[PDB]
């Protein structure tokens, strides 16, 4: 028995941060930079992080936009959820198995694993022809994450247009922004130098800008602007080469598509899209 | 496969012109429009007019991708859309009461016409931005000399062109403003920009990328959109499809495919950048 919708989510703050629970199974008492409680849920995903190792699931405590969000599509269509977290930890791109299948969140919503994907989801062609996307809670672009020190006029400077050693740059495998350069020509100088050095996770390319171990980070900007703000030694290069929104993921025949929406728009227009920002994506100054 | 298709003028969006000296040229789509004989009566005419901009290109786009082919038509009855007495009006009303195929303009996605139509995935970044004359200090729509207007002695002027999302939105989260707005009305955009620089009006609530592409595009650049052209209330433009619309998913579609290929980017490029 059960109406409990399977949600899946990823880590990627400040829209998911991910922390363990306490020795009793519950989470820590937090409060905002106003003094209101921070909202926590369990999220049962796996602990060994290693690819193609045994995933053996645990509780953790869940919070940041995307779970307030989701507290908030819960409580006004009122609805129960279980949050879990990506057992791979990817976003989701359409790999050669002749035959095709999804990897990530992607995968595992289009698999029956999750009823609904509450996370950083990039809308594009590809995930669109498969699942259907909410309307945005959120538009940001790409942007260029670097080491404080390291000059970079944008996406069209001479050390990324045309790649060597002495500048390695890289992005997140099996996302939208890995989907970006592999679909596009123009490009193709730039992801055959980017596949050699691809991240399995946001949170370790950020780590290997920190460590020097990486010079430029292509990715998303409300993730990026967001680090850069948080950790005073990176820092965000350009403007914003291309825009994309973030949407909550379903199946396409998923009967909440219609009333997802409606919230988001009330949730806009109602300026509590504008609370959450506020309270979460705009901090902090360097 | 032959769709009726509404829209609404709104420079850059949508731009209505007379057919020439034969027929429409150029980026030029045809677009009847009909025009009443007199006032007394509902006998009318479809005039031929000619009609391009920045939404004109999506809808030309959009046919030649998705493989219709259209019968343009310019709204008579309102404007973008109203609920009247639960009677929807303008292009929404169009889409509802299956006048029109889609509805394409600059019309705003919001909660209350969702209810009733589908809308294309956004591709215009929109909401409410406040324009001023440079000078004007206001923080946003919540400064309590919009939120409180009588605070202030004297009283701070400020309007919004009526029957659209913007006055929805403020009717519906701040009724001491709407309520203070009215006396302030606008007929339309023109109107209040002059208003504005002729000192008759201290600040125009409007639709952020029509108030966005106003303040680029202005003569000595003396009008201007409150915080570095700040959307309050954010949505997006969106193609207005009947509920339950076939039509939907190949939109969609093409309108991501449209952002990703650059092929919006240079429709933003061609029809919205300014000056200033
Ligand atoms: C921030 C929430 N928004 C604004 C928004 C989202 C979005 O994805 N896009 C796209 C785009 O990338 N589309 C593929 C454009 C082009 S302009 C645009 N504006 C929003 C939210 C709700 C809504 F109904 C409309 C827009
Ligand atoms: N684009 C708006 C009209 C303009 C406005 O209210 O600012 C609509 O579709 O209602």
């Amino acid at each position: 028995m059960s109406t409990r919708l399977k949600i899946v989510t990823i880590h990627q703050e400040p829209f998911v941060y991910v922390k363990p629970t306490l020795s009793d199974g519950t989470c820590k008492e937090e409060f905002t930079v106003n003094g209101d409680p921070v909202k926590k849920v369990i999220c049962t995903g796996p602990n060994d992080t290693s690819p193609g190792s045994p995933r053996h699931t645990v509780p953790q405590c869940c919070y940041g936009f995307c779970i307030d969000l989701l507290i908030k599509l819960a409580r006004t269509m009122n609805f129960t959820y279980e949050v879990h977290l990506v057992a791979d930890g990817k976003f989701g791109t359409q790999e050669r198995v002749n035959k095709k299948e999804w990897n990530g969140m992607m995968g595992e919503l289009l698999s029956g694993q999750a009823d609904m994907i509450v996370a950083p989801l990039t809308i594009n062609n590809e995930r669109a022809q498969y699942i259907e996307f909410s309307k945005p809670f959120k538009y940001q672009g790409l942007t260029i994450l670097v080491k404080k020190g390291t000059r970079i006029t944008g996406i069209n400077d001479p050390r990324l247009r045309n790649p060597s050693d002495k500048f390695i740059y890289a992005t997140v495998k099996q996302s939208s922004v890995d989907i970006y350069f592999r679909r596009q020509v123009e490009l193709s100088t730039m992801y055959r130098h980017m596949e050699k050095h691809n991240y399995e996770s946001a949170a370790e390319a950020i780590q290997a800008v920190r460590d020097n171990k990486l010079h430029a980070f292509i990715w998303d900007s409300a993730v990026l602007e967001f680090e850069a703000s948080q950790k005073c030694d990176l820092v965000t290069t350009g403007e914003l080469f291309f825009r994309s929104g973030f949407g909550i993921g379903m199946r396409k025949d998923s009967p909440w598509k219609q009333n997802v929406s409606l919230s988001i728009l009330k949730s806009h227009e109602n300026g509590f899209m504008e609370d959450l920002d506020k309270t979460w994506v705009r901090y902090q100054e360097c | 496969n032959h769709l009726s298709i509404v829209t609404l003028e709104e420079a850059p969006f949508v731009i209505v012109e007379d057919i020439d000296p034969e027929t429409c040229v150029r980026n030029t789509v045809p677009c009847r429009k009909f025009v009443k004989i007199n006032n007394s009566t509902n006998e009318g005419m479809n005039v031929k007019k000619c009609c391009k901009g920045f939404c004109i290109d999506i809808l030309k786009k959009l046919s030649r991708t998705v493989k219709f082919t259209y019968d343009l038509y310019l709204v008579t009855n309102g404007k973008h859309g109203k609920k009247v007495n639960n009677v929807w009006n303008g292009m929404i009303g169009e889409v509802v009461y299956q006048r029109a195929v889609m509805a394409v303009g600059s019309l705003t996605i919001n909660e209350e016409r969702s209810e009733v139509v589908d809308f294309s995935v956004p591709f215009v970044e929109t909401g409410i931005s406040v324009m001023v004359s440079r000078g004007t200090q206001v923080t946003g729509l919540s400064d309590k000399k919009f939120q409180r207007p009588h605070d202030y002695s004297p009283p701070f002027r400020f309007g919004t062109v009526p029957n659209g999302s913007t006055e929805r939105n403020i009717r519906n989260n701040y009724p001491y403003m709407h309520q203070y707005m009215t006396k302030f009305n606008q007929k339309g955009v023109e109107d209040a920009l002059v208003s504005l620089k002729t000192g008759k009006l201290d600040a125009f609530i409007y639709d952020a990328a029509v108030l966005n592409y106003k303040a680029g595009r202005d003569e000595g650049c003396k009008l201007v959109t409150i915080g570095s052209g700040y959307i309050f209330a954010t949505t997006g433009y969106g193609i207005a499809l009947q509920k339950g619309s076939p039509w939907k998913r190949q939109i969609d579609l093409a309108l991501l495919q449209f952002v990703g290929d650059g092929e919006m980017e240079e429709l933003e490029t061609l029809w919205l950048t300014g000056i200033c």
